RNA sequence: UGAUUCAUGACUGGGGUGAAGUCGUAACAAGGUAACCGUAGGGGAACCUGCGGUUGGAUC
RNA sequence: CAGAAGAAGCACCGGCUAACUCCGUGCCAGCAGCCGCGGUAAUACGGAGGGUGCAAGCGUUAAUCGGAAUUACUGGGCGUAAAGCGCACGCAGGCGGUUUGUUAAGUCAGAUGUGAAAUCCCCGGGCUCAACCUGGGAACUGCAUCUGAUACUGGCAAGCUUGAGUCUCGUAGAGGGGGGUAGAAUUCCAGGUGUAGCGGUGAAAUGCGUAGAGAUCUGGAGGAAUACCGGUGGCGAAGGCGGCCCCCUGGACGAAGACUGACGCUCAGGUGCGAAAGCGUGGGGAGCAAACAGGAUUAGAUACCCUGGUAGUCCACGCCGUAAACGAUGUCGACUUGGAGGUUGUGCCGGCGUGGCUUCCGGAGCUAACGCGUUAAGUCGACCGCCUGGGGAGUACGGCCGCA
RNA sequence: GCUAGUAGGUGGGGUAACGGCUCACCUAGGCGACGAUCCCUAGCUGGUCUGAGAGGAUGACCAGCCACACUGGAACUGAGACACGGUCCAGACUCCUACGGGAGGCAGCAGUGGGGAAUAUUGCACAAUGGGCGCAAGCCUGAUGCAGCCAUGCCGCGUGUAU
């Protein structure tokens, strides 16, 4: 059965980029929206919108640069079978700082750079490169 | 293997056995020769290789190679053996130390003398 | 009076290695009866035969 | 003060591996960590000259980690290389769709206490230098307590309907269990006609036949299996299931709605099902046929071929629990270009859609390759099973199970 | 699968002190697949070796903790011991004896024999640091400070320089 909606979100992005899809659609959730926000502010996706009331639907507009997917790699880190939490001094660096790690801190979901500036650790959701 | 499976049954290291068990982790061992003789090697080699059966101070009874050209060993000789298999000899896992105890050095040896118990010539 | 462990024992079971003597030729080609699996019976030996199964069978 | 005066060895030189020639030897003597070297032109054995590496040491042996991602947490595998339990159900366990509130256990931040000194590390100091000694820091990645944070995970409360399930109507089906029946054929028995062969093989012989066979006709008995339909067709968890009829009964699918409200997924141990052969008791026995007998073939022929033929194959009940039980591919869920078919629903106007199951090809991607390719061996998540060189060996011993 | 002082309770006793620590009585519990019980091996740590790290291996010297003192058992004295150079009993060994009976314990330092591939001198001094006793002077101190032996390791230097 479905047991990790976040990994399903990342996979839909990974598979949609490989299929040269202009957009991917998926059932929504506040955590998925919080992750979509970070992906947009970092310029990895183009836009997102939530549509619907009783069964919300999240749609992510993917971007391509020179005919290549912008998301070169996207990978789940913390997962239901094995949670990963890091302290502020041990937050990971993705691609020597060229990528991002999406971290869930007590001040919300943000990148690893933002969590370092706020002096917070948290749960490492995924790497994006 | 999933981490759940490793929590129950962790990874297991393979214990390795020594190729020289009669030494019992000692660098050498002293023994008494019970038989000195020759033997022929495995294919594809041919020779009359000099070996000896030697009862060690710990009770083990093993076969040891006598390297070098010519030796002075006979039954009841007291020798010192060290590790070292002889590839083409079936089940010979030890070498005799030339120049220790009753084993004499090799005569007229000029190169690699320390490996055959030969003192420096006075030239 | 038990348990366990080590040593040892006429004789006996199979195993490994070496060496190649004797007996055949089971497998590899359709290997000259396609091979193999489980099971059962038989036979100096490799094996053979029955029953079901597989293709990891050549030809067509 | 005196005078170079007292002070250099060990291993190696075919490749890995820095360093090559001659002579001796001739599968001998010998070397060897491995690959291997030695058979009369040996850079591999032994001496020599030359060289290389270390140097008051140099080699050898033992032992640990490394290289070994070769137990893989970091950081591996399981179609064919070793590896998916034969198939399920399911307790413990692991995991858990979506919204709000609350809690603050996990998690995060800060503080305090502690984490002996030495050691390691950093900046220094002192022995002529260095080793060594030493000042000060850092570190001791931990534990406890306190105070905060609340995104995520957990707890508690309340929901929601998209996962899962219930109801209604219908559809296809060798799904299962029980009973009945039909026609074809084989064998046997009886009788009629009829007469010298039949049967078998590569060729034969054994065998059957003038005591009348074989052939042909009529009647009867009995057991087992269901031609055609029949299909890379269907059903079933797998094993498997095939004439027709009745009775009892399981699952799947579709169309419209209604209902419950996460009730879910996976599963060590456990339990159930599980081809054929085999075992026990009682029946049955046509055909077939291990064993066995005879005839052939052959050097032999404990076979292949022929003539016979008993267990068994069949039924009832119980046991056994294994198969190349195979897609050599665990279960569940999501996502990702296409083409041609089969089968079974259903909507609409043969035409256009939309579901379920299924066969072949092939794209990206993956793969050691072969190949797989929306029914993945692609891209991911949850849980389980399993592998760790070949042989010894799925064997021995012990346990459990079994009548064996 | 294990356990009958076994698990808990009450009361008495006991200890410097809580306690099945012990006893009487009552209850029938307690431990265990988060591995009890049984079997094999083992002193633990700070650290040490290796490794890029994670790990793996290891626990000599130095420092902290524990245990032991010929073997088995026991208490006495004392602030503290169930006591290495104290006591008692038993045992195995060695020794003395007038045969009745007695003596001893290097796993302190040095040393001997033995085992082993293998590991040192029966040294000097309390001058320093520290410990016991003493008002102190001081006495004692194989702790310690030093010396001897061994290339065992690490580090430095020489074995000539120029021509
Ligand atoms: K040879
Ligand atoms: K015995
Ligand atoms: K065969
Ligand atoms: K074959
Ligand atoms: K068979
Ligand atoms: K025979
Ligand atoms: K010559
Ligand atoms: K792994
Ligand atoms: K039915
Ligand atoms: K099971
Ligand atoms: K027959
Ligand atoms: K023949
Ligand atoms: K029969
Ligand atoms: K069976
Ligand atoms: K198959
Ligand atoms: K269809
Ligand atoms: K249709
Ligand atoms: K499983
Ligand atoms: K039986
Ligand atoms: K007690
Ligand atoms: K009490
Ligand atoms: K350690
Ligand atoms: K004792
Ligand atoms: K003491
Ligand atoms: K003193
Ligand atoms: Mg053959
Ligand atoms: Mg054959
Ligand atoms: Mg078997
Ligand atoms: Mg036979
Ligand atoms: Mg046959
Ligand atoms: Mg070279
Ligand atoms: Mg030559
Ligand atoms: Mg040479
Ligand atoms: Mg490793
Ligand atoms: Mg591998
Ligand atoms: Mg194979
Ligand atoms: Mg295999
Ligand atoms: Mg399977
Ligand atoms: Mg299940
Ligand atoms: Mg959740
Ligand atoms: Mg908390
Ligand atoms: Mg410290
Ligand atoms: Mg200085
Ligand atoms: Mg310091
Ligand atoms: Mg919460
Ligand atoms: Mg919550
Ligand atoms: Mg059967
Ligand atoms: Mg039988
Ligand atoms: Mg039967
Ligand atoms: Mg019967
Ligand atoms: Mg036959
Ligand atoms: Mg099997
Ligand atoms: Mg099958
Ligand atoms: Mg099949
Ligand atoms: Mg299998
Ligand atoms: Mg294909
Ligand atoms: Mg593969
Ligand atoms: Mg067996
Ligand atoms: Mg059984
Ligand atoms: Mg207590
Ligand atoms: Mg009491
Ligand atoms: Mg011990
Ligand atoms: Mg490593
Ligand atoms: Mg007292
Ligand atoms: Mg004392
Ligand atoms: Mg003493
Ligand atoms: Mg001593
Ligand atoms: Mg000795
Ligand atoms: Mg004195």
């Amino acid at each position: 059965s479905m047991q990790d909606p976040i990994a399903d979100m990342l996979t839909r992005i990974r598979n949609g980029q490989a299929a040269n899809k202009a957009a991917v659609t998926m059932p929504s959730s506040k955590l998925k929206v919080a992750i979509a926000n970070v992906l947009k502010e970092e310029g990895f996706i183009e836009d997102f919108k939530v549509e619907g009331d009783t069964k919300p639907e999240l749609e992510l507009t993917l971007k391509y640069f020179q005919g290549k997917a912008v998301v070169e790699s996207i990978q789940r880190v913390s997962r239901p079978g094995l949670r990963i939490y890091k302290r502020k001094d041990e937050l990971p660096k993705v691609m020597a700082g060229l990528g991002i790690a999406v971290v869930s801190t007590s001040k919300g979901v943000m990148t690893d750079r933002a969590a370092r500036q706020a002096g917070l650790g948290g749960e490492i959701i995924c790497y994006v490169a | 293997a999933t981490v759940n499976q490793l929590v129950r049954k962790p990874r297991a290291r393979k214990v390795a056995k020594s190729n020289v068990p009669a030494l019992e982790a000692c660098p050498q061992k002293r023994g008494v020769c019970t038989r000195v003789y020759t033997t022929t090697p495995k294919k594809p080699n041919s020779a009359l290789r000099k070996v000896c059966r030697v009862r060690l101070t710990n009770g083990f009874e093993v076969t040891s190679y006598i390297g070098g050209e010519g030796h002075n060993l006979q039954e009841h000789s007291v020798i010192l053996i060290r590790g070292g298999r002889v590839k083409d000899l079936p089940g010979v896992r030890y070498h005799t130390v030339r120049g220790a105890l009753d084993c004499s050095g090799v005569k007229d040896r000029k190169q690699a003398r320390s490996k055959y118990g030969v003192k420096r010539p006075k030239a």
